[PDB]
Parts: structure tokens; C-alpha cells; sequence
């Protein structure tokens, strides 16, 4: 749609398991929420383990 | 707002090598407020408002 | 309007009732509220009982 949500042909939002964390992963028991595909850019990340 | 104290129960769990870890059931009895959408009469005899 | 702009001019209200089947007709395809029909109970078309 106009503000990046997966929406069917009439104006309702497809929902799923929300992704959180740094780095983001999927929590297999959370309460569902709409999905947004963001256009923001990835911030950098320092090295911790080689 | 006044914070609460609630009892959390991990009852009826298992550990029996079922592949990997996944939650199967979560529930509680708290809810945001709301107003009356619709009343209906079921066939057993009750009247229920959603 | 002609400058990449939107304005509002109003919003139509709807009117529920505590009780239908008590409204009377007075000629044209309209209904007049009566006693044993209730107060007006105006509202918006989006959510709630409407």
C-alpha cells in the first residue's frame, strides 16, 4: 500500500510473527502484528567475533 | 497506573526429544476495554454479546 | 484541488436506535422517531455499533 504494508485487494493487513532483535530473528510465540517492508537503510555493525 | 502481581504457571510441560523447542500454548485473562458490537442468541439458550 | 492538495468538507453521521419496528412512516420514504423507539443516538460510520 502507500505506506509499505502487505495488504490484499480491499484494504486489510496480512499479519504474522513480528521480527525483533539486533540481528533480527523470529520469535515463535509472540502475539501477531502487521508486516512492514521498511525502506530505511541498514546501520553498520562493529566486529565482535572472528 | 497501578502495577499488578500475577501468577505464572509452566504446568503440563514436557521434555522428551521432540526435535527442537517451540511454544504450544499461552494464555492470560487480561484485556483492553471496548464497547458492545453485537448481541446474538445461541441455540442452547444463552444470549451473548460480542 | 489543483495544487496537489486534499481538503475535507464534512463527514456524514449515522443514527442508530435502541429499538427498530417502532418507527412510523409519514408518506415519503422516511421515518419519524417516536416514543417506544428511543433517543437519536448519533455516531460515526466507522466503528462501534454502526
Amino acid at each position: 500500500d502507500e505506506n509499505r504494508n502487505l495488504v490484499n485487494m480491499q484494504g486489510m493487513q496480512l499479519t504474522g510473527y513480528p521480527a525483533t532483535g539486533t540481528p533480527p530473528t523470529i520469535q515463535q510465540g509472540a502475539n501477531p502484528a502487521p508486516i512492514t517492508i521498511p525502506n530505511t537503510l541498514m546501520a553498520a555493525k562493529s566486529t565482535t567475533t572472528a | 497506573a497501578t502495577a499488578a502481581t500475577f501468577s505464572l504457571s509452566f504446568l503440563n510441560s514436557m521434555q522428551q526429544n521432540t526435535g527442537a523447542n517451540n511454544i504450544v500454548a499461552t494464555n492470560q485473562n487480561g484485556y483492553k476495554p471496548g464497547d458492545l458490537v453485537s448481541y446474538q442468541i445461541n441455540n442452547d439458550g444463552t444470549v451473548v454479546g460480542n | 484541488y489543483s495544487n496537489e492538495q486534499e481538503q475535507v468538507l464534512g463527514q456524514i453521521v449515522l443514527a442508530n436506535f435502541a429499538n427498530n419496528e417502532g418507527l412510523a412512516s409519514q408518506g415519503d420514504n422516511v421515518w419519524a422517531a417516536t416514543q417506544a423507539s428511543g433517543v437519536a443516538l448519533l455516531g460515526t460510520a466507522g466503528s462501534g455499533n454502526f
